[PDB]
RNA sequence: CAGUUUGAUAUUGGUGUAUGUCUAACCUGGGUCCGUGAUCCGGAUCAGGGACAGUGUCUGAUGGGUAGUU
RNA sequence: GGCGUAGUCGAUGGACAACCGGUUGAUAUUCCGGUACCCG
RNA sequence: GAGGACCGAACCCACCAGGGUUGAAAACCUGGGGGAUGACCUGUGGUUAGGGGUGAAAGGCCAAUCAAACUCCGUGAU
RNA sequence: AAGACCCCCGUAGCUGAAACAUUGACGGCUCGUUUGAGAGACACCCAAGUAGCACGGGGCCCGAGAAAUCCCGUGUGAAUCU
RNA sequence: AGCUGUCAACCGAGCUUUGAUCCGGGGGUGUCCGAAUGGGGAAACCCGGCAGUCGUCAUGGGCUGUCACCCACUGCUGAACACAUAGGCAGUGUGGAGGGAACGAGGGGAAGUGAAACAUCUCAGUACCCUCAGGAAGAGAAAACAACCGUGAUUCCGGGAGUAGUGGCGAGCGAAACCGGAUGAGGCCAAACCGCGGGGUUGUGGGAUCUCU
């Protein structure tokens, strides 16, 4: 291993989302989760497979524009966002909170 | 140009002969065909 | 242009009777003649010049 | 002025009585083969044309096709 | 600078495997239920 | 059961009239009107560029502009 | 906090660089030379399709004119110190 | 001895005399597009080869390097065809590609305008375009001037002079000799002759080759 070969999971799971309809597909085991856009199904599956040693039946990606703003000057617009719904095998679970 | 003989040509001379001719004739023909070499010092002494 | 000596084209000016000025250009007598250079056969553009001079 | 066109001259040579003939410059949008999987291109090689044609410089003719103006 | 060979792009065409029903405030041939199909 | 065939909606067009004319619209509305299986209409993708393109030919069309588009430059033209 | 040489920042005047840049000097280093001069011979060499010349042009005060020098294209085309 | 850029206040939470913030020099990281250069493309998007490597029963998937064209050179092979070349293969190169405000050298080259019309002419070798650069460029060491006296590479500035000249002698255009200044610098090859190297470098002509002192 260097510093230039060296890649960790946790890069491409950036953070998890709380929500009301992420609450309601709690219930039903599927976690929705903010990925690096630049990540695919198959490195999402294999980063939360890693990172929480669970084993994953199916991944979804909801590719997201940002949202324009308006300002004082002008108009901005938010980052771009991909979100990942990863749904777990029957008695598996994830501790987000 | 004129031009040492290596062959004998009909109508021009014998080999080695120092002869003029028509620029055309020696480059398209006579040259190509080894029957003639252009004129040079170095030449004269060759025949001789 | 001769591909040899790197003779161009000549530029100036074609006078009439009333001495009216047009522009016109002097292209050199380049020939087109197959040529063996490094003993490799091929075709050329050549001025008569260069012929003329044996550079070919 | 472009264009079309005439002649001289260079590319352009041999040989005979302005005009024949020859092959070697030059031309083939002719055939076949190779680069090569290739209707371009080039190189071979056979088949022709041929010092003609094409092209450069010089030159006469024509030139509302175009251009500047009265 | 113009054209173009091998190639390489170029659908408005060709080839290629899923249907019905339910659900949320906002998505559904995409999620859910049943039964299918294709490539490795 | 053929047709540059007939009547007639969609679609394409624009012969007449009235309205509109600082309009609802920088060319339209209402009622009539022509073609409506063909030289037809239309979508998508290409392509032809300014003394040039294209033109079933009106100097027509070439981004509301055409007897020679538009923009910048010569330029503070005359 | 209204017109400041002495309130502050500064100015006059001095002073400063581990690091790297620019540029000097020196040493290493690198290179060049290591026979030369005079007299007599000889006519061997001294930049070629070039100079010149003919035609058609360009530029020079010079608008091709009696037009020199300079540059371009086409043909023709030398000599080497006499 | 404070600090957490600014519009730009505010909250919250922190760093800091174990020397922060701030300043100067060096170094590491530097996604994707762009000459863009693995292939493609509607720039910032899509799809790969080869080698290595992580992962799994394995495909699928990650990560690193590398792969355009042209040119220079070294080697292998050598077509139709027999030499042979063309071509093909292999190995390398801190070689090229594109950008840039003005200035430069060499080429191409308008018209409006003026001429109170207009074509020679002017505008003007301007605008613009093309190739190539450098910190400057270009020019530059006499086949030069001058006038029988003489100066001694080039460049730039002020004169000579709006003069000599040139011009439908119209509108216009327009030097040089020489003078005063800024700076100051000279080197090397080809040829002949001898085996890419030696040789030699000239205007009072010099060099070669041979003979003599």
């Amino acid at each position: 291993v260097t510093s230039k070969t060296f890649t960790d999971p946790r890069d491409i799971l950036v953070k998890p989302v709380v929500s009301e309809k992420s609450y309601a597909l709690l219930d039903e085991n599927k976690y929705t989760f903010v990925v690096d856009p630049r990540a695919n199904k198959t490195q999402i599956k294999q980063a939360v497979e890693a990172v929480f040693s669970v084993k994953v039946t199916g991944v979804n990606t909801i590719n997201r524009q940002g949202k324009r703003k308006r300002t004082r000057t002008g108009y901005g617009k938010r980052a771009n966002t991909k979100r990942a719904i990863v749904t777990l095998a029957e008695g598996n679970r994830i501790d987000i909170f | 140009m004129k031009i040492i003989l290596t062959h004998e040509v009909s109508g021009l001379g014998a080999a080695g002969d120092v002869v003029d001719v028509k620029d055309g004739y020696a480059r398209n023909y006579l040259v190509p065909r080894g029957f003639a070499i252009r004129w040079t010092k170095g030449g004269e002494k060759d025949v001789a | 242009n001769c591909d040899v000596c790197g003779k161009g084209p000549g530029f100036g000016n074609n006078i009439s009777h009333s001495h009216r000025r047009t522009s016109r250009r002097w292209n050199p007598n380049i020939q087109r003649v197959r040529a063996v250079v490094g003993r490799t056969p091929k075709r050329l553009n050549v001025c008569t010049s260069c012929i003329k001079a044996g550079k070919v």
